[PDB]
C-alpha cells in the first residue's frame, strides 16, 4: 500500500542513449527493473535490470530521435511492486 | 531580430529569500587581504625611494593573472557537493593543491626570470631605474607564489558553507603589520633591508595563511585527501587537464585588467602630467570598493554551480538572476557615491601621494563604466561562475579590449574635455558585455530545459 520511486530526470542523451537519474532513498527489499521502450505502440517493451539506491543508471538508446517512453520500477517487502513511475522524452 | 536574447526579464517566482548574504564574508576577508598592501604602501613608506610597489604591482600581476585559473576551481568543488565525497572533491582539491604549488612555482620561476625591469622606450613613473633594492622585493616577494596559490587554493575549498577564511585572512593582516616593519628595519630580527623586506615580510605570511588550510582539518569532517596529489592516467591526468579549461579560459581572461593596466598608464604617457596622473587615485578607487562589488557573484558562483549537481536546474539559474540584480541594487545605488563624491581632507596622501590641487575629470568615468560593468561580470562570476562558460568566455574579453582599442587613441584625439573619452567604446566595449554574457545566461538558463528532461514527479 504505496506510491512510486517518485523523481523523474534524463537530463542528456549520447544523442544515441541516455542518461536516467531518478529517485532511489535507499532501496526496498532491492530492485529496479525499468522499462524500454518508444511510445509508438510497435518496437517491443524492454529490460534494464538494476540494484541499490540505482534507478540513477543509464540506457543503451540505439535508434535515433524518436520518442522513447521509459518508466521504472520498485520491488520491496513482498517480493512484489511498490509502485511505477514513467516519463517519455526522447533524442 | 529584435531579442534574440530569449526570455530575459524572467528571472523571477518569490525569491526575494535568496541569502548569498556568507557570500559576502567571502569578500570582506578580501578587503581583510585588499587591506594590509596600504599598510605597507603606508607602513614602508619609512623608506622614501620605496615607492616600492613598482614590484608588488608587476608581481600581482602572475598572481591574480594564476590567481584566475586556480579560482577557476570555485564550481568543481562546489558542483560536487551536489554529489558527496569531498575526498573525490578532495582528490582534485588534492590535485589542484598540486597545481596551486605547481603552476605556483611557474610565478614562482617565470618570477626568477621576471627581474629585468633593467629596460626602457618611454618615461619616469615608469622606465628609469638606478637604486633598485626592489630587486629584492622581486625575489623576496616572487620566492612564496607556490604557497600563496595552495592559500588561495585554500578558498577553492571554501565552496560550500565556510568562510572560515574571513577569520584567518584578517588574523593574517594582523599577523602581518607588526612583522612587516621588522624587516623594513627592526628589531633582534633581520633587522635591514626595508626597500623589500616590507615584502619578504608580506610573503611569509602568505605561508601563514597557507596553513590556515592544514589548521582548518579541523570544525568537522575532512577535506583532507593529501595522499601524493600524484597524477598520471593517460598521456596527462586530469581532474587537472580537466581543470586546464577551466583555467586558461580565466586567467587569460584575467588578462582584461591585465590590460586595463597598459591602458590605464599609457595616458599618463602624453603631455597629460598633472591630474591624468591622478586618474589613478579615482581607477584605485574604482578597485578599492569595486571588490564587494563584483565578488559577491564570484562568491554566488558557488550558490549556482553547487546547486547544478544538487539537481534543481535554473531553480539556481533562476536565482542566477536575483543574485545577478540584487548587488545590482547597489551597483548603481553606489555609482550614486561615485560619481559625486571625490578625494577630500579625508584623503591624506595614502595609496598614491596626490590629493589636494587636482580636478574632478576623474568622476566622469566613476559612472561611465562602474555600474555598466560592475555586474557585467558577477554575471560571468555565475556563467563559468556556473557551467564552464569561460570556453569562448574568454572571447568574452577579446571585444573588452579588441572593443576598447581606438577609444585608447580617442581620449589623445578629442572633441571635449574627452578625459573620459577613451573611456568611450571602453564603456560601451564594456557595455557590449550587457549582451553575449547575460546572453549566454538565457542562451543559458534556457538550456536548464533541455537537461532538466523530466518537469517533475509523483507523490
Ligand atoms: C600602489 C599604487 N599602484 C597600484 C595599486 C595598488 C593597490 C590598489 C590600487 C592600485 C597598482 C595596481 C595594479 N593592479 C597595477 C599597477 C599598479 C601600480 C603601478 C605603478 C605605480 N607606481 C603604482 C601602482
Amino acid at each position: 500500500v504505496s506510491s512510486v520511486p517518485t523523481k523523474l530526470e534524463v537530463v542528456a542523451a549520447t544523442p544515441t542513449s541516455l542518461l536516467i537519474s531518478w529517485d532511489a532513498r535507499g532501496e526496498y527489499v532491492v530492485y529496479y527493473r525499468i522499462t524500454y521502450g518508444e511510445t509508438g505502440g510497435n518496437s517491443p517493451v524492454q529490460e534494464f535490470t538494476v540494484p541499490g539506491s540505482s534507478s540513477t543508471a543509464t540506457i543503451s538508446g540505439l535508434s535515433p530521435g524518436v520518442d522513447y517512453t521509459i518508466t521504472v520500477y520498485a520491488r520491496s517487502y513482498y517480493w512484489g511492486w511498490y509502485s511505477p513511475i514513467s516519463i517519455n522524452y526522447r533524442t | 531580430l529584435d531579442r534574440f536574447s530569449f526570455s530575459v526579464f524572467l528571472k523571477e517566482i518569490r525569491l526575494l529569500t535568496a541569502l548569498a548574504l556568507p557570500m559576502l564574508l567571502a569578500q570582506v576577508a578580501q578587503v581583510g587581504i585588499g587591506f594590509v598592501d596600504t599598510v605597507m604602501a603606508g607602513g614602508a613608506g619609512k623608506e622614501d625611494l620605496a615607492a616600492v610597489a613598482l614590484g608588488s604591482s608587476a608581481f600581482a600581476t602572475v598572481y591574480i593573472t594564476f590567481m584566475g585559473i586556480m579560482a577557476a576551481l570555485n564550481p568543481m568543488i562546489a558542483q560536487l557537493y551536489g554529489a558527496g565525497k569531498t575526498g573525490e572533491a578532495g582528490e582534485t582539491g588534492r590535485q589542484g593543491i598540486w597545481f596551486g604549488l605547481i603552476l605556483g612555482i611557474f610565478g614562482m620561476i617565470l618570477m626568477w626570470a621576471a627581474i629585468t625591469p633593467f629596460r626602457n622606450w618611454l618615461t619616469l613613473s615608469d622606465y628609469v631605474e638606478g637604486t633598485m633594492a626592489q630587486y629584492m622585493l622581486f625575489t623576496s616577494l616572487a620566492m612564496p607564489a607556490a604557497m600563496v596559490h595552495r592559500a588561495l587554493h585554500a578558498y577553492a575549498s571554501s565552496l560550500n558553507r565556510p568562510r572560515l577564511i574571513m577569520l584567518v585572512s584578517f588574523a593574517a593582516f594582523v599577523l602581518n603589520v607588526p612583522l612587516n616593519y621588522i624587516f623594513v628595519y627592526g628589531k633582534f630580527g633581520m633587522p635591514a633591508l626595508g626597500g623589500a623586506g616590507c615584502g619578504v615580510a608580506t610573503m611569509a605570511v602568505f605561508w601563514f595563511s597557507a596553513l590556515a588550510l592544514w589548521i582548518y582539518i579541523a570544525k568537522e569532517k575532512f577535506f583532507r585527501p593529501f595522499g601524493l596529489t600524484a597524477k598520471f592516467g593517460k598521456p596527462d591526468w586530469a581532474v587537472f587537464k580537466q581543470i586546464w579549461k577551466i583555467g586558461a579560459p580565466i586567467g587569460l581572461s584575467y588578462f582584461l585588467e591585465a590590460s586595463a593596466f597598459s591602458f590605464i598608464v599609457f595616458l599618463i604617457a602624453p603631455f597629460g602630467e598633472d591630474y591624468v596622473a591622478a586618474q589613478q587615485v579615482g581607477i584605485s578607487l574604482s578597485g578599492i570598493l569595486y571588490m564587494i562589488p563584483q565578488s559577491v557573484g564570484s562568491a554566488g558562483t558557488v550558490r549556482i554551480g553547487f546547486s547544478l549537481g544538487r539537481r534543481e536546474f535554473s531553480r539556481a539559474r533562476y536565482i542566477s538572476g536575483v543574485s545577478l540584480v540584487s548587488g545590482w541594487v547597489l551597483a548603481v545605488i553606489t555609482v550614486l557615491s561615485l560619481v559625486l563624491f571625490r578625494s577630500p581632507l579625508a584623503s591624506m596622501y595614502n595609496d598614491d601621494p596626490a590629493v589636494l590641487s587636482i580636478a574632478s575629470t576623474v568622476l566622469l568615468f566613476a559612472g561611465l563604466f562602474q555600474p555598466a560593468d560592475f555586474t557585467q561580470c558577477i554575471a560571468s562570476y555565475a556563467l563559468r561562475g556556473y557551467k564552464v562558460t569561460k570556453v569562448p568566455m574568454f572571447i568574452h574579453a577579446a571585444a573588452f579590449w579588441g572593443c576598447g582599442l581606438l577609444p585608447g587613441y580617442l581620449l589623445a584625439y578629442r572633441f571635449d574635455m574627452g578625459i573620459y573619452g577613451f573611456w568611450t567604446a571602453l564603456i560601451a566595449s564594456l557595455t557590449i558585455a550587457a549582451v553575449a554574457l547575460v546572453w549566454c545566461l538565457e542562451k543559458y538558463s534556457m538550456e536548464l530545459v533541455k537537461s532538466h528532461k523530466a518537469v517533475s514527479s509523483g507523490l
